[PDB]
């Protein structure tokens, strides 16, 4: 009832895409609730 | 992440 | 409508029309993250999509059929987040994933920050394949956001 979906695009790789973000390597734990946390 | 992780 | 592609997940219960997340339609199945829908049925026009599979710990859910997305990051190449932010056109962002190292193995992660309602946006490889969904992550000593590349099992 409550939620509905609306199409927003094709799923395609874009040649000229903006490139950004870094590439951190992180020790994490995943708990039973599906939450990631940073490990000491 | 808006505050959060989600 | 059931055409393959990326979709906004909207609700009219709160103020106005609000985007709570995003998902992928492929092979007749709709894929999003669990925390977007909490497993609720979804409307697609005058049709209905009922949940078929989900798992809170993976933070994933599929509608109308089993999870269909099985591509995986190759561990080496740049990827593209097809971000669909609330109220904004879909935009491709290319990035080199980092890595979440866990007790049960390593998963790709993308260090890109978007509004919460962007949850479920697909992450793609250079072949256009969905290698996972954006929006289950952590916040680092910086205060910045890093999302796992969350992929299911087919």
């Amino acid at each position: 009832v409550d939620m509905y979906i609306e199409r927003a695009g094709d799923i395609t790789w874009e040649k000229d895409a903006e490139v950004t973000g870094n590439s951190p390597r992180l020790d994490v734990a995943l708990d039973e609730s599906g939450d990631f946390s940073l490990v000491e | 992440k808006g505050x959060g992780k989600k | 409508e059931t055409t393959d592609g990326v979709y906004r997940v909207m609700t009219r219960r709160l103020l106005g029309s609000t985007q709570v997340g995003v998902g992928v339609m492929q092979e007749g199945v709709f894929h999003t993250m669990w925390h977007v829908t909490k497993g609720a049925a979804l409307r697609s026009g005058e049709g209905r999509l009922d949940p078929y599979w989900g798992d809170v710990k993976q933070d994933l859910v599929s509608y109308c059929g089993p999870w269909k997305l099985d591509a995986a990051w190759d561990g080496l190449s740049e990827v593209q987040l097809l971000a669909v932010p609330p109220g904004e056109r879909a935009k491709n962002i290319q990035t080199l994933p980092g890595i979440f190292k866990t007790k049960d193995g390593d998963i790709g992660a993308v260090a890109l920050d978007y509004p919460a309602g962007t949850s479920g946006s697909p992450i793609l490889d250079k072949c256009g394949r969905v290698i996972g969904l954006y929006g289950n992550g952590v916040v680092i000593k910086n205060g910045s956001y890093v999302s796992a590349i969350t992929q299911g099992k087919r």
